[PDB]
């Protein structure tokens, strides 16, 4: 079995932990406990292949430990809350830091817009997410909800597919 | 006295979990962290669980030591190392099974 | 594994004595060794007042220590762990109260 | 303040601990318990200069001690100790003498030959003429007979080693 090391990054309260836990355990985390650093191991079939995912659930609220995430991780999910405008703005500097630390403009990645089930609460429209995805060397993009299990599997699937090239 | 992060491993405690991390000061205790980790894996109950200094290599812990309630685990981590060749981790285990595996 | 020897340092108990050393097996307990150490230092259960300590520091006086529990097997404690780089490590025989203090504030 | 590494070698029961405890703590030991390996530190003056001595009180039990190899390598001065009460202790010394001379690989090692328990004149098996001749044989070696009980030559054993090490 081939291991893929994946990293979930983004500002506090966006749903990195909820996305990870939904993917790995199949339950929805309601409580808000800010993560320090959780790690998960899940086996998936991704295109006729048995893959072993190590997924790093990182801290929103720890710049010291951040450099090690980026040096060792092969795939990165950058996650924002469609509810929270600021969370989107903070992603720009995350992209640039991954690229700075790895020294390549060609890193497997996916821009994740979380909380799409909170439709009556949008502050970041799908257009905004695509426009940045475009600017980011035409990077991959999804809107997701960890509550209703929408594109949750996609996030980590797409990442594996990308490393596979 | 620097505040580092401790990776607490769940030796069969929350499905596909590997470790949950916990911030620890030089004044932090085992029991304070067993409390912080238990509500982190989502599991007083505190009394029946134990923070453990596990050693193995290349998994299966070849030997472990259960930490005393008063002990400061940041110092246990930072001031000692495993045998060269051997790996080391902190482990949250039920007290019964932890004491059982010391002998 | 091997039926090794452990230097038990008598950091001030009898003037002159640097260390006196006991035989320890893989099954030898800390309390067993406290009992043989006190006998060898010249000191019914005065054992419970004394502590076997895993001490550490730069090379000397100890910068941090740990009081072994009575159940703990001391040969294993020294065989399976090591001090961090640049640090010396020895077993010490101390008064339990002295030891529990230093274990908390150093 | 120079550090002096001194090793008290010999067969069991000859009075190794006794000589050392006397020299160091000023008291004479009662009962007899097998030493694994003990170490003492005492500051004393020799010739206008105050010195630090680490004394190693070693094991009689030769079969239970392979640590012999380390302390011969490490030690700067040796006191080979026999009781004048038992002939074996004296005979079991030429072995030890050569073992030191082999490891350091020279006959010019600071050394003192020591015949302990000289207060027990009545149970003497090894003569003084025997002890002194063995010293002449041992590359004209320093020799004394000492009593840990009576304080005979006790400090003179250790001062002599220091004096021999001064080079
Ligand atoms: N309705 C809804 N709520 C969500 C969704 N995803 C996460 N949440 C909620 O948002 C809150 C924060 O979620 P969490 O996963 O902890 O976000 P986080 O990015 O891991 N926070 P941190 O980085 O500080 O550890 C929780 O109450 C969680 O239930 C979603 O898709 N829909
Ligand atoms: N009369 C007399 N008795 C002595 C003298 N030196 C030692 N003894 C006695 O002989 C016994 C053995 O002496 P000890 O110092 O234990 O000898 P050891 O060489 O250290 N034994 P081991 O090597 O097994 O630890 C003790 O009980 C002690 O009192 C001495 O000079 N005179
Ligand atoms: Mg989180
Ligand atoms: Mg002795």
């Amino acid at each position: 079995m081939r291991e893929y090391k994946l990293v979930v990054l983004g500002s506090g309260g966006v749903g990195k932990s909820a996305l990870t836990v939904q993917f790995v355990q199949g339950i929805f985390v309601e409580k808000y406990d800010p993560t320090i650093e959780d790690s998960y191991r899940k086996q998936v079939e991704v295109d006729a292949q048995q893959c072993m995912l190590e997924i790093l659930d990182t801290a929103g609220t720890f710049t010291a430990m951040r450099d090690l995430y980026m040096k060792n991780g092969q795939g990165f999910a950058l996650v924002y809350s469609i509810t929270a405008q600021s969370t989107f703005n903070d992603l720009q500097d995350l992209r640039e830091q991954i690229l700075r630390v790895k020294d390549t403009d060609d890193v497997p990645m996916i821009l994740v817009g979380n909380k799409c089930d909170l439709e009556d609460e949008r502050v970041v429209g799908k257009e905004q997410g695509q426009n940045l995805a475009r600017q980011w060397n035409n990077c991959a993009f999804l809107e997701s909800s960890a509550k209703s299990k929408i594109n949750v599997n996609e996030i980590f699937y797409d990442l594996v597919r990308q490393i596979n090239r | 006295a620097p505040p580092g992060v401790l990776k607490i491993f769940g030796a069969g405690l929350a499905s596909g979990a590997n470790y949950k991390s916990v911030l620890a000061t030089a004044r932090s205790t085992a029991r304070e962290l067993v409390a912080e980790a238990l509500e982190r894996y989502g599991l007083s109950c505190v009394d029946a669980f134990a923070l453990c200094d596990a050693l193995g290599r290349p998994w299966r812990a070849e030997h472990l030591r259960v930490l005393g309630d008063s002990e400061r685990p940041l110092l246990v981590q930072e001031l000692w190392r495993a045998r060269p060749g051997w790996a080391r981790r902190f482990e949250l285990r039920g007290r019964e099974e932890a004491r059982r595996l010391e002998q």
